RNA sequence: ACCGAUAGCGAACUAGUACCGUGAGGGAAAGCUGAAAAGCACCCCGGGAGGGGGGUGAAAAGAGCCUGAAACCGGGCGGCGAUAGGAGGGUGCGGCCCGAAAGGAAUGAGCCUCCCCGAAGGAAACCGCGGCGACGCGGGAGUACGAGGGGAGGGGACCGG
RNA sequence: CGGCCGCCGAGACCCCGGCGCACGGACCGAUUGGUCCGUGAUCGGGUAGGCGGGCGUGCCGGUGGCGUAGAAGCCGGGCC
RNA sequence: AAUAGGCGGCCGUCGAGGGCUCGGGUAGAAGACCCGGU
């Protein structure tokens, strides 16, 4: 298995590579989901995520899009968006993913990898908002 | 004897060729290193133990992938499975 | 109907019986046979007695439309086909006699094969509104059974 | 919009399904500093009325007013377990729990039926009617060793909360024999003090007088009375159709428009009515009795049970509470009470008011 | 050189019959045991209808009778089977199962090893040089490889379907 | 936005083997037929429609046969 | 709740724990649910 520290990584650029790995057949664990960043404007990012949360089926709430509001679930769904979710291969690939916030007691003392292609040093300016802040705005637990 | 992973078939966006597979050898990450494997055999072991045999004929892309031609095409459950070169 | 659907019948170890043109429900006959299959002869006879006395529901797995459930586990639709139980009980007594005559211990007889089929239909009509005559038919049932002395 | 009216019924109580368990659950607890058990349980006895001098703010302050009351009988609870909670990834998790070993029962109302002596009940015999699988060969030494381990974990600091597991005693009031098991939170800000409180009360009896304060507000939790399947007119209060309607009158007119091409979940429909889990807030505690009697002026005490007994209920024999108003549930229903989780800014003083009359006339 | 029981006259037969309409008038369906009834004696069970033994017959062809298809229904067997989406199929292969005959095959199958030629096409290591760079140019070299076409050895039962 | 460098991608284009068609040629079979050779980058989708060959069914005149050592018919399977 | 959860107890590698049957409703269209059963 491979463990990735999502501290200071671009959400989309981390998710793309993680999904490619899941398809290739590696076990992946993202350990610091809340610390990932999203570039852009705070107000527009919050509005987009609030609208996503508000999406629902009028006829029955038990079937509408259950878009996430936690940091780990946000990362999980972002990765799921880049997989053939409607195919058995894609489902099996997505089943090989675990996302946690903070370093759980079972992962201390291990080698935490990093994605060079998705580090925040690439950005010209640090105009980004963290997934933790997005979750706090949405009203998630953490 | 080298180790590899099956990536996919040789395909367009909506067209698939069932006799050619894309293989990623373990520690080959360039055309220069992948070109040394042309002509070698690729073996895929079925769950029941049957062996399917192909040959490397060309390099694919520039990241070290290769093309393998199989007389009997792989079943598609080999996608993401692990094959053995020679 | 005379022939049986059993392949390897052995006259030395097995006995058989049947009933033809029974005027009962083929659907309920099939349902009861499904439950009787694989049981010992005495157990099957007691099963039929309980069904006739209404002490034990028969579950329905194929023909169970608009059928209420019953108390206990496994229910689920169930009912009490008294007429089917009576006819099948008579057939089971007949096969028991056949085995006894052949000289097989009645306490070791296991129902190895039991089946029900739809036989000839007796046609009838009933009057309805607007000067229309409509089918009103009886569906008959064939029953076949062969038991084996287990060891 | 042409004519507008508020929707029929509330969507905040859906699904309107049968309650999961007949024993009510409590999802939230009041935040308090006093180290005491937060709530109590009892059995519904009945309703009466009293006349008292009002004390809460309003126009009718200091005046004699009529107030209905619900009497609920509250035999003492047996504190027999302690449970510890740690913090998990997604929420609280049960670290461990420990219960006292079997002991003789000294409040079972045994009667010397001819033949054989008194039965000589003991605990773990009334409890097996609910648990059905209790510890075997359980002794005080191992019980104390388990309690010590729990205390050691508390000291280490992995225990974030502690709760007390209690059981009712219906056999005392001769209502039934099967007990009911619940767990209650404790007030305070120190887990060690809460644990010490529970430990001191382990295996003992606890009474309403030792936990609840007369004159304070409470929240009542119970399962309402069952009504079975009911039509939309009674379930959601829809309007009856016109009297010329030849396809019925107690049904909804249209169950939706052409688009969306589906029946919405918000359209009133028939279904289960009653036997729902409900909570009512801000019920005042008027008085707490003892042994079926109420002391009014320290010179005259009256028996709360009306003449002829409560309808569909026996005679109150143990401690009881007099709650102001109505409570959900049927007669003999198990009802739980907790200190008010949402009291108003201005509330009545915490003390028994001045009662001038208590209705003990026949209620049947 | 007509049809062969939904055909041929409406009628191969108790057919202009049964039956429909007050009437004028309208008008069907329905052939076949066996060479010979030799058409099942006797026994057990069942209220009976029938069932099981045992007989007859070249063959039950058993009167519900020549042959006995399809649709439908019951059982047995092989495969799938309660987290999965497309008109129920197409291309490729992998599980599990059947494989006596008519297909190949002990005059040798799947399979393993070795040698030769080879169309269109076609690398890389290594070395020299050009470009800010992705990279490219010359030698390696039209080499390795390449559809397919041939030869030799090993093993001994599967390949096709 | 102005340019550049690699790679991937069709039944298109190139090569190998095979089929048919169009045209011309040489042979044999006693009626419309058969074999082979040569050319095709300048032949190979197809609705209405036109033309050629072939498969299958009942009966008749001939010819050669099969069948109670098992015809027609019917269920499953092998080969062309 | 497909990451398809935590905890104490009881049993298995004869057997805990149940269902039907019995007397009644804090329940009820069938099911289900609750109290009692020497």
């Amino acid at each position: 298995m491979r463990i990735i520290n999502a501290e200071g990584l671009i959400l989309g650029r981390l998710a793309s590579k993680v999904a490619k790995m899941l398809l290739e057949g590696e076990e992946v664990v993202i350990v610091n989901a809340e610390k990932a960043v999203i570039t852009g404007n705070r107000d527009v990012i919050f509005k987009k995520y609030k609208q996503r949360t508000e999406l629902r089926t009028l006829t029955n709430p038990r079937r509408g899009p259950f878009y996430p509001k936690r940091s780990d679930e946000i990362v999980r769904r972002t990765i799921r968006g880049m997989l053939p979710w409607k195919t058995d291969r894609g489902r099996k690939a997505f089943k090989r993913l675990k996302v946690y916030v903070g370093i759980p007691k079972e992962f201390q003392g291990k080698e935490l990898e990093t994605i060079i292609e998705a580090h925040v040093s690439r950005l010209s300016r640090p105009k980004y908002v963290t997934v933790g802040e997005v979750a706090k705005f949405l009203g998630g637990k953490f | 004897r080298i180790k590899g992973v099956v990536l996919s078939y040789r395909r367009s966006k909506e067209n698939q060729h069932n006799n050619v597979m894309i293989i990623k050898p373990l520690d080959v990450n360039s055309r220069e290193e992948a070109s040394k494997l042309i002509g070698r055999l690729v073996l895929w072991k079925s769950p029941s133990g049957k062996i399917l045999k192909g040959k490397i004929v060309r390099v694919h892309g520039t990241k070290g992938a290769v093309r393998a031609r199989f007389e009997k095409g792989l079943p598609g459950q080999a996608l993401g499975d692990y094959v053995e070169i020679v | 109907r005379f022939g049986y659907s059993f392949q390897n019948f052995d006259p030395k170890r097995m006995a058989r019986a049947s009933a033809r043109d029974l005027r009962i429900s083929p659907k309920l006959a099939v349902e009861v046979c499904r439950e009787l299959r694989g049981m010992m002869l005495n157990d099957a006879l007691r099963y039929l007695d309980d069904v006739i006395a209404l002490k034990r529901p028969v579950p329905l797995k194929r023909y169970n439309d608009s059928q209420g459930h019953k108390p206990g586990k496994g229910f689920g639709p169930g009912r009490y086909p008294v007429k089917v139980a009576k006819a099948i009980k008579k057939v089971l007594l007949n096969v028991k006699n056949n085995a006894v005559q052949k000289g097989l211990d009645p306490d070791k007889l296991k129902i190895i094969h039991i089946a029900a089929h739809k036989g000839p239909v007796l046609r009838g009509w009933y009057p309805r509104a607007f000067g229309r005559a409509t089918p009103f038919n009886e569906q008959t049932t064939h029953i076949e059974v062969v038991v084996e002395e287990i060891r | 919009g042409k004519v507008h009216r508020p929707r029929r019924g509330s969507l905040g109580f859906s699904p309107r399904k049968r309650a999961k368990s007949i024993v009510p659950r409590i999802r939230s607890w009041p935040k308090e500093t006093e180290v005491r058990m937060l709530g109590f349980a009892g059995y519904k006895a009945g309703m009466t009325h009293i006349l008292m001098i009002d004390d809460e703010p309003g126009l009718t302050n200091g005046k004699e007013i009529f107030m209905p009351v619900t009497i609920i009988e509250t035999p003492p609870l047996r504190v027999f377990g302690i449970r510890a909670y740690r913090m998990g990834y997604l929420g609280l998790e049960t670290a461990t729990e420990v219960i006292v070993p079997d002991f003789p029962l000294d409040n079972y109302p045994a009667k010397e039926r001819k033949g054989k002596p008194k039965p000589k009940m003991t605990f773990y015999k009334l409890l097996e009617r609910r648990i059905a699988t209790l510890p075997k060969n359980y002794t005080q030494e191992m019980f104390e060793q388990k309690l010590g381990q729990l205390e050691d974990m508390i000291k280490e600091g992995e225990i974030v909360d502690v709760r007390a597991i209690v059981a009712t005693q219906p056999w005392v009031i001769k209502l039934k024999k099967k007990p009911e098991v619940m767990e209650y939170a404790i007030g305070g800000t120190s887990v060690e003090e809460k644990f010490n409180y529970i430990k001191e009360k382990l295996g003992k009896e606890l009474r309403v007088g030792e936990v609840l304060k007369e004159g304070e507000l409470l929240d009542v939790i119970a399962v309402t009375k069952g009504k079975g399947t009911q039509g939309p007119v009674k379930r959601w209060g829809i309007k009856l159709r016109a009297h010329k309607d030849s396809k019925g009158r107690r049904k909804v007119g249209s169950i939706g428009p052409w688009h969306p091409a589906r029946v919405m979940w918000t359209v009133p429909m028939a279904g289960q009515m009653g036997f729902h889990h409900r909570t009512e807030l801000n019920k005042r505690l008027i008085a707490i009795g003892e042994n079926g009697k109420l002391k009014l002026d320290e010179n005259t005490e009256i028996e709360i049970t009306p003449k002829g007994g409560f309808p569909h209920y026996g005679i109150v024999r143990s401690d009881f509470m007099m709650i102001a108003g109505s409570v959900p549930g049927a007669i003999k229903r198990i009802i739980r009470v907790r200190p008010a989780i949402r009291p108003p800014k201005k509330k009545p003083p915490v003390q028994r008011p001045q009662i001038t009359y208590v209705s003990v006339e026949s209620k049947q």
